[PDB]
DNA sequence: CCTGGATAATCAGAATCCCGGTGCCGAGGCCGCTCAATTGGTCGTAGACAGCTCTAGCACCGCTTAAACGCACGTACGCGC
């Protein structure tokens, strides 16, 4: 499931980035931090929807969770 | 395409990432802080981590491309993600 | 009105044989108060999303379950709700 | 006193009155408080446990900032926590990199 | 003109503080830049507290503050 | 590094007094009265930045190969900081 | 003449303890007011969660074409010197 994170997919990533050569294991450094940053989001966000005795995170526990993580996400707020 | 493929995405501005690969490891994730549960994810909750993760990235790249060019290389190395991550808290 | 008579009688319940000088009493009671906004804030903004008027004890649980990192928080979990059993059951 | 009742030794009425006048709600729950002081006396004991243990390791009665920052830069679980902090006289962390 | 004020011996002493072997030349004056920098956007947020109270005595609390607002917390100042 | 390791087991502050004091009253007239409490607040975080800001920027130093400060070291770190 | 090993002479490699002076400091604990936490009557209302409806997430079942996995060549470039 973490290999759902494709070659190409980084590529373009490191592309908007403005990156000319792409290495190898980069490719696994990038999903790395994508296991961090997510996991510490998710951490956050479904603790917010655990105390309002509900089931499913919406957009806003992950504009609580990323305004906990330090950067505010704007286009989601309902 | 080394001049052509910089200049086309920065002008796009649609999702890199695909959705439901995305969605299927921000649930793998989930189940891990839920106790071994299944949950529902809202349709807005996981494009809002898509494009968080996705600008985080992108900006993790690029503040380590300047990193790339301070060693005299034109080629990222791991060793720039990992000194990205140490300047910023 | 300061922390610095309550802070120092932990200071003399855990390591009593020790003392302090009065520079670093300065940061300690700063430093709870470091810790004394932002989950009591953080708790504040839990009552401001799921409609709420009320900060209960479970509030500062799970802000305290936002805040503390891992095990800070696992054993800070089992700090508060142990004291509070005992407050109900006077 | 109702920090008898808790067992604590952080003041709960003080708590509670910081938590009422300090404009964070309307109605501040009796349970409130008393976790608030447990969470603030358990991580005192707990800065001044690695405190007083950095204390004696670097033979010292007195706890001084250089301990404080002992204790705090030692620990990951605090380090984590106390990110955009900085100490008093308290210097920096000797390392060789 | 007290930008002279930190000098070579100070600036030595907080580069080797942070694990700097061989400091270059211009550090010498780099620090009396960032600290030229730095330290304004400490102090107007500082005045402006004084500027919001009746008062002219900037106290270390305004700098606390400040340095709150800016987001790096200062401990041993609060009462 | 032969003082290195005396500055880092020290906590005496670098930067003298009233120099310090002589530079931040010179911003405080840009827009008073300092208490000597107030000198010290302004000192030790300034103090404290600015060797976490060369400690940062060795990292950029080691990561080219070179063991020498450089102008480029202290305005790569301030720009993935955001300052 | 040459050659194995025994021992005789050697200037010149750094820092460190102490008397010789001190000099204004700063902590844990008692008396016991006093006023803000205790106790309590009284007002005053929040959401416990159980009813109830209802937009919406899960999951499947599943159409076409955009997109990814990797081979082979291939050359410029982090790094060795």
């Amino acid at each position: 499931n973490i290999q759902g994170i494709t070659k190409p997919a980084i590529r373009r990533l490191a592309r908007r980035g403005g990156v000319k050569r792409i290495s190898g294991l980069i490719y696994e450094e990038t999903r790395g931090v994508l296991k961090v940053f997510l996991e510490n989001v998710i951490r956050d966000a479904v603790t917010y929807t655990e105390h309002a005795k509900r089931k499913t995170v919406t957009a806003m526990d992950v504009v609580y969770a990323l305004k906990r993580q330090g950067r505010t996400l704007y286009g989601f707020g309902g | 395409g080394w001049l052509k493929e910089i200049r086309k995405l920065q002008k796009s501005t649609h999702l890199l990432i695909r959705k439901l690969p995305f969605s299927r490891l921000a649930r793998e994730i989930c189940v891990k802080f839920t106790r071994g549960v299944d949950f529902n994810w809202q349709a807005q909750a996981l494009l809002a981590l898509q494009e968080a993760a996705e600008a985080f990235l992108v900006h993790l790249f690029e503040d380590a491309y300047l990193l790339t060019l301070h060693a005299g290389r034109v080629t990222l190395f791991p060793k720039d993600v990992q000194l990205a991550r140490r300047i910023r808290g | 009105e300061s922390y610095s008579i309550y802070v120092y009688k932990v200071l003399k319940q855990v390591h009593p044989d020790t003392g302090i000088s009065s520079k670093a009493m300065g940061i300690m009671n700063s430093f709870v108060n470091d810790i004394f906004e932002r989950i009591a804030g953080e708790a504040s903004r839990l009552a401001h999303y799921n409609k709420r008027s009320t900060i209960t004890s479970r509030e500062i649980q799970t802000a305290v379950r936002l805040l503390l990192p891992g095990e800070l928080a696992k054993h800070a979990v089992s700090e508060g709700t142990k004291a509070v059993t005992k407050y109900t059951s006077a | 006193t109702r920090s008898s009742r808790a067992g604590l030794q952080f003041p709960v009425g003080r708590v509670h009155r910081l938590l009422r006048k300090g404009n964070y709600s309307e109605r501040v729950g009796a349970g409130a408080p008393v976790y608030l002081a447990a969470v603030l006396e358990y991580l005192t004991a707990e800065i001044l446990e690695l405190a007083g243990n950095a204390a004696r390791d670097n033979k010292k009665t007195r706890i001084i900032p250089r301990h404080l920052q002992l204790a705090i830069r030692n620990d990951e679980e605090l380090n984590k926590l106390l990110g955009r902090v900085t100490i008093a006289q308290g210097g920096v962390l000797p390392n060789i990199q």
